[PDB]
C-alpha cells in the first residue's frame, strides 16, 4: 500500500490543541471523489472476475461429461 | 463477508458520535459559563498480519474551547465574571472542589453564598462563604473582595467580610468533570488561589459556542455519514455476486 | 531551490512530520529541527545541512542523499534504502536501527554502534569497522563482505544470506543463531 | 477503470479546485490590498485509439483519426492586479500605494518581503513596522519621540513637527519596489508577497519617479474582488460539477448492465 | 472539503470585525475612548501539484487603535480634566503597578487625593487638597494650587505628571479606560505635562470619543453582507456533495 | 430513540421555558411593584460511552475517555428584586416603599 | 479586448447524446446475449 | 483561440497555457521589459508605455 503524494490540507484553527505557533491544523489528503471513483471500479472489476470463474467452472463441467 | 463493511460501520458509528457532541454545544448555546467542547477523530491502524489496509477511526474529545464567553450585564450585584481567564472554586453537591465559571451567584436563607447550579462558594479559608444574615447592601469588589453592609448600619460602615476564591491554572491541564466542573487531570492537585483573576461585577458570562462554527461542522459529518453507508452497500452488493461460485 | 519556512510548513503533520515526497528540493537549512519524522525520500537532495535534527526517523529510501555530515541527531531509524550514501560519518547520534540496503557505501566508521538492527545487504563494503558493536540483528547478504574483524559484538541473529565467511572474530559473543 | 470514469473525474476535480479559489477570494472580500485569484481551465492530451502510433494526419475525420481527449485540468490560479478602490482613514500611518508599486518589508528570516496592504505603525523602538505580525519597513523609518505629527509625502519623504521648532525635519524616505510580471510573485500569507523566477529582479526608486506609484496617507487599498462574478463562478461551477457526476453514474450503469445480462 | 473551512474562515473573520465594529459604537460616549480597526490577512498558500496556489481564507491579525485626539467638551466641574495633546495621566493600580489612563474624569477621596471618578484609584503623583481651599486651579502644565481664604496668593499643593508612549496601539487595555505597557508599547517618558512633546493640562474639560459612527455603520454594511456571502458558498459546497453521493 | 435527536430536543425545550418567561416580563411591563424574571440554564450530565458500564476519569482526551452530553435544561426562574421607578399620583390611598420592604395582606 | 471566451458545449447537446448511447449500447449488449442463446441451443444436434 | 495573454520576466507575450504568440513577423512577440501601460488594439495592435 503507497500514501499520497499531495500535500495535507492545512486549516487555521489557532486554539485547538494540536494548533501549531502559527495555528494550522492539519487534516489528511483524502479526497473524496476519487474514492467513490475507486469504490464503483473496485465493484465492477470484483464482479467481472465472478463472470470469469463461472464461465471456466462450465467448461471443466462438460471436460468431465466426456467419458461418461 | 468482506470487513470493509464493519470497517465502514465503525467509522459511520463515530459520525452519530460526534453528532451528539455538536448537539450538546448548540443546546447549551444559551447556557451561562459554559465551555465548549470540541470534537475530533482519531485514526487507529489494525497492527498485525497482513497488508496494512484497515484503519479504524474513533471520535474523541481532544479539549475544550475556554475563550472568554459573552458578557451579559444585567445591574444585578450578585451577578459576577471573570475576565480574561480564570475560574471560580466551587464544592458540589458531593463535596469535591472544581473550578466553574458561571456567575450567576445567590444568597441563601442563612447566607451561604451559592451559584446558579447550587454549588457552595469556597472562601478566603478554602471554606464556604457564609456571610451575616442580616445584610442591607452587596458589593462585591473587583478582586473578588465581598464587602457588605450589616443592616440598619450607616453607610460609612463597609466592611469586608471574604474574598472569592479565583484560581487559574493551566487549561489544558483540565478536563470537565460527569457535571460541567473542570477539574486537575492529576488527582489530589490543589487548586491554588490567583491574585490576577478579576471579578466584573454587575456582568454574567454567557456562552462561548460558536453556533456557524457548529453548523458548518455538521453539514461535513452528514455528507461522510452518507459516503461510508454507501460502502457498507456496495460491500452487500459485492458479496451477493460472488455468492455465484459455489452453485456448480 | 530550496526549501523556505512557509514551504516547510505546507509538508508538515499535526504531530510534526516534514513530508518531502516526489519534492523539488535541493537543500535544506542549516541548523534545521524537525519535531517529528523526516521523509526525504525520491528527493533530490544530496547533502544534509550540519546541525540538522530530526524529532523522529529519518526516511530516504530511494532518494539522491549522498552525504551526511557530522553532528546530526535522529531521535528515531534511520532508513537509507537505495540512496547514494557511499560512507557513514562519524559521531552520528542515532536512537533506532541504520538500514543501508543497496547503497554504494563502502566504509564504516570504527567502533559503530548500532542500537538496532544494521542492514549492508547488497553492498560493495569490503569490511566491517573493528569493534562493531549491534544490539539487533546484523543482515550482510548478498554483500562483499568476506572477512570478520578480530573483534565484534552482535546482541541478535547473523544473517549470512548467501556470502562466505572464512575468518570469524576471534572474541564473540552470540545472543541469538548464525543463518547462512 | 472505463476510461470514460477518469475522464468525468477530471472534470470533477478541476471543478473541486475552481470551488476552493472562488470561496478563497470571498473570504478576502475586506482583506486590505487584496487581488483576486481566478482559475484557468485547459484541455488535457488527445490521444490516437484506433492507430497503433501517431500517424501524422492521414484521414483525421476517418474512425481511424479518431482522437479522445483525456480531461481538463486547472493550470493556473492567476492572480489579477486590477487597482482597487481607496479606503480614506483618519489613521496617520495607513497609506496607500496610487498605480504599481510594492511595501518593502524585512522578514525575520533576512529575506525582504513585498506588500500591498499599507496598514503600518510604529514599535516600541519608533521604527515603521506592519500593524499585523510587526515586521520592520524598509527603508528604516525611525520617529523621534519628541514629534507631535506626522507627514508622509507624495514621494515617501517621512516629516515630523517638533515643538519649538519651526519646519519640519526629514526622517527618511520610503522606496517601493516593482516587478515586470507582477503576476509571478508568490503569496505567502500575511498580505505578503515573494519574488520568483517569473517575476523578476527587483526594481526600487523613489515613488513617485521612474514610472512608480505615489504614496498616500492615511488611505488604503480594497481588496478588488468582485463579489458579483464569484458568485456567477460559483453557479457555471456548481452546475458543471454535477454534470459530470452523471456521466459517471452513467458509465457505472452501462457496466452494470454488461455482466448482469450477459 | 477544503471549499468548506476557506470559508469558514471567512465567517469568522468577518465575526470578529463585527464585534470590533460594536465595540466602537458602544463606547461612543466615553470619555477618552479610541476607537480600533480589524486588521485583515489572507492565509498561507499551498502548491498542491508542483505552481498552483490555494489559499487557506483569511483572518483577523490585530485589533489597531487609532490614537487620534478627539473632539473637546467643555464642562463646569473644576477637577475633571484634558490631555490637549500627547500623553497619559498615571493613576496607582491596587497591585501596586502604574496605569495609564486617558479618561479625565477625577474627583477626591475621603482624604483629599485626587482620584478617578469610577474605580477611586489613586492619581499619580498624589495631589492633597486641603479642607481649607474654596477653589481649585489647574495650570497647563500641571500646576495645582488652591484658593485660601485669608491668604493672598494660591499655594501650591503638587504638580501632575503625564507620560508619553511612542506607540499608545502597543498599549494593553484592560478595562475602565485604563492601560498596561508592555513590551511594543514602549518606554514610559514622564516629564512636565506640557514640555517636550508632551501635551498639556486643561481643567473643566473633557476628551471624547473619536469613534466614526457614519464609518461604523457603513462598515456594519459590508461586514454583513461579505458575512452572507462566504454562508452561500457553504450552502453550494453542500447541495454539491448532497448531489454526488445522491447520483452515485 | 437516537441519542442526538433528544439533545437538540432538550435544547428546544429550554429555549420554549425562556421565550413563555421574556412574554411574561413583557405583558406585565405596566404592572405596579412587579419584579421581572430571568431564566437560568445549565447543562445536563456527562456520560461515559466507551468504559465499561459508567466508569469514568482517566484518560479523557482518548477515544477510550470520551464523555458525551445530554443537552441543557432551565434550572430556576430567578426574580430580580431590583428596586423599580415611582409614579407620582394625585390618589390619596396608594402607598410605596423606597428600599426593601413588602406590604403585607 | 477586455474579454475572455469561453467554451461553446453544449450542455444539453451532451446529455442527449448520452442517452441514446446508452439504450443503442444496451440493446446490442442484448443480441450479444441472444446470439450465445442460440448457440447454445444449437448445440444438441451433436448430442447422441 | 485561448486570449488569456500574459507577460514573463524577459517581456515574451504568451497566453494562459505557456504558448508563444506570434506577430506581424511571424516571430514570438518580444516586449521592452520595463512596460508602464499595455493596451491590446482592437485589430491585434500592441501598443506600449516605457
Amino acid at each position: 500500500i503507497v500514501e499520497s503524494d499531495k500535500p495535507l490540507s492545512a486549516e487555521y484553527n489557532p486554539d485547538h490543541p494540536l494548533a501549531n505557533e502559527e495555528g494550522y491544523i492539519y487534516k489528511p489528503n483524502v479526497n473524496v471523489m476519487e474514492e467513490m471513483a475507486n469504490m464503483i471500479s473496485a465493484s465492477r472489476a470484483y464482479q467481472t472476475n465472478v463472470q470469469v470463474a463461472d464461465s471456466s467452472k462450465q467448461m471443466l463441467l462438460r471436460t468431465l461429461q466426456m467419458g461418461q | 463477508m468482506d470487513r470493509a463493511l464493519f470497517l465502514a460501520m465503525s467509522g459511520a458509528k463515530q459520525n452519530m458520535q460526534a453528532l451528539q457532541l455538536r448537539a450538546n454545544n448548540l443546546a447549551n448555546v444559551s447556557t451561562t459559563g459554559f465551555r465548549a467542547d470540541l470534537a475530533q477523530a482519531r485514526s487507529m491502524q489494525a497492527y498485525g498480519e497482513g497488508h496494512p489496509s484497515r484503519v479504524f477511526s474513533m471520535t474523541e474529545r481532544p479539549g475544550h474551547n475556554f475563550a472568554q464567553g459573552s458578557v451579559i450585564t444585567t445591574g444585578r450585584d450578585l451577578d459576577v465574571t471573570i475576565e480574561g481567564s480564570g475560574w471560580i472554586s466551587v464544592l458540589d453537591h458531593t463535596g469535591k472542589e472544581g473550578l466553574t465559571r458561571n456567575g450567576n451567584l445567590k444568597v441563601d436563607q442563612n447566607g451561604m453564598l451559592t451559584n446558579a447550579s447550587g454549588h457552595l462558594v469556597l472562601g478566603e479559608n478554602d471554606a464556604p462563604i457564609t456571610l451575616p444574615i442580616p445584610l442591607s447592601k452587596i458589593e462585591i469588589g473587583r478582586d473578588g473582595t465581598i464587602s457588605v453592609l450589616p443592616q440598619g448600619a450607616p453607610a460609612e460602615e463597609f466592611q469586608a467580610v471574604d474574598r472569592i476564591k479565583l484560581v487559574k491554572p493551566n487549561d489544558q491541564s483540565l478536563f470537565k468533570d460527569t457535571n460541567g466542573l473542570f477539574r486537575h487531570k492529576t488527582p489530589n492537585q490543589p487548586y491554588e488561589a490567583d491574585a490576577t483573576v478579576s471579578l466584573q461585577t454587575g456582568a454574567i458570562e454567557g456562552s462561548n459556542v460558536n453556533a456557524v462554527g457548529e453548523m458548518t461542522a455538521l453539514i461535513d459529518l452528514q455528507r461522510q455519514f452518507e459516503m461510508q453507508v454507501k460502502m457498507m452497500s456496495t460491500a452487500e452488493e459485492m458479496d451477493k455476486s460472488s455468492d455465484s461460485l459455489l452453485r456448480m | 531551490y530550496e526549501l523556505d519556512y512557509y514551504s516547510k510548513f505546507g509538508h508538515t503533520d499535526n504531530y510534526g512530520n516534514l513530508d518531502l515526497r516526489n519534492k523539488p528540493y535541493t537543500q535544506l537549512p542549516s541548523g534545521f529541527v524537525v519535531k517529528g519524522n523526516l521523509n526525504i525520500s525520491q528527493t533530490p537532495i544530496k547533502k544534509l545541512p550540519k546541525g540538522l535534527d530530526v524529532g523522529g526517523s529519518l526516511e530516504a529510501t530511494n532518494s539522491a542523499l549522498k552525504t551526511i555530515r557530522s553532528g546530526t541527531k535522529i531521535k528515531g531509524y534511520a532508513n537509507l534504502l537505495g540512496s547514494k550514501i557511499e560512507s557513514w560519518p562519524r559521531g552520528i547520534k542515532l536512537g533506532g536501527y541504520l538500514n543501508l540496503t543497496d547503497t554504494p557505501l563502502k566504509t564504516l566508521p570504527a567502533k559503530l554502534r548500532v542500537k538496532g538492527d544494521l542492514s549492508v545487504i547488497r553492498t560493495p563494503i569490503s569490511a566491517l569497522p573493528e569493534g562493531l558493536v549491534v544490539d539487533g540483528n546484523l543482515y550482510i547478504g548478498g554483500s562483499a563482505l568476506q572477512v570478520f574483524p578480530d573483534t565484534m559484538t552482535v546482541k541478535g541473529n547473523i544473517f549470512l544470506g548467501g556470502n562466505k565467511i572464512t575468518k570469524w572474530p576471534s572474541n564473540l559473543t552470540l545472543g541469538g543463531a548464525v543463518a547462512p | 477503470m472505463h476510461p470514460a470514469l477518469w475522464v468525468s473525474k477530471t472534470g470533477l476535480d478541476a471543478q473541486q479546485t475552481n470551488i476552493a479559489t472562488i470561496s478563497n477570494n470571498l473570504a478576502n472580500a475586506s482583506t486590505v490590498g487584496y487581488k483576486k485569484s481566478r482559475a484557468v481551465f485547459e484541455d488535457l492530451f488527445y490521444q490516437n485509439i484506433n492507430q497503433p502510433g501517431g500517424q501524422s494526419s492521414q484521414n483525421t475525420e476517418l474512425p481511424s483519426g479518431l482522437m479522445l481527449g483525456a480531461g481538463s485540468k486547472v493550470v493556473a490560479t492567476q492572480k489579477v492586479h486590477t487597482h482597487g478602490n481607496a479606503q480614506t482613514t483618519t489613521n496617520a500611518l495607513d497609506m496607500m500605494v496610487e498605480g504599481d508599486g510594492f511595501f518593502q518589508v524585512t522578514l525575520p528570516d533576512g529575506n525582504i518581503g513585498y506588500t500591498r496592504n499599507g496598514q503600518f505603525t510604529l514599535n516600541g523602538e519608533g521604527t515603521l513596522v506592519t500593524s499585523g505580525s510587526g515586521y520592520p519597513v524598509e527603508p528604516e523609518i525611525v520617529i523621534p519621540e519628541d514629534a507631535i505629527s506626522i507627514t508622509v509625502g507624495t514621494d515617501g519623504e517621512v516629516s515630523v513637527r517638533v515643538r519649538g521648532q519651526q519646519d519640519n525635519q526629514v526622517v527618511g524616505q520610503l522606496t517601493i519596489t516593482d516587478f515586470v510580471n507582477p503576476g509571478g510573485l508568490e503569496p505567502i500569507g500575511q498580505n505578503l508577497y515573494l519574488p520568483t523566477g517569473a517575476s523578476g529582479d527587483p526594481q526600487e526608486g523613489v515613488p513617485g519617479l521612474d514610472g512608480l506609484g505615489e504614496i498616500r496617507q492615511s488611505m488604503l487599498e480594497a481588496s478588488n474582488v468582485n463579489v458579483t462574478e464569484e458568485l456567477v463562478n460559483m453557479i457555471e461551477a456548481q452546475r458543471v460539477y454535477e454534470m459530470n457526476s452523471k456521466v459517471i453514474s452513467s458509465v457505472d450503469k452501462m457496466m452494470s448492465f454488461v455482466n448482469q445480462q450477459l
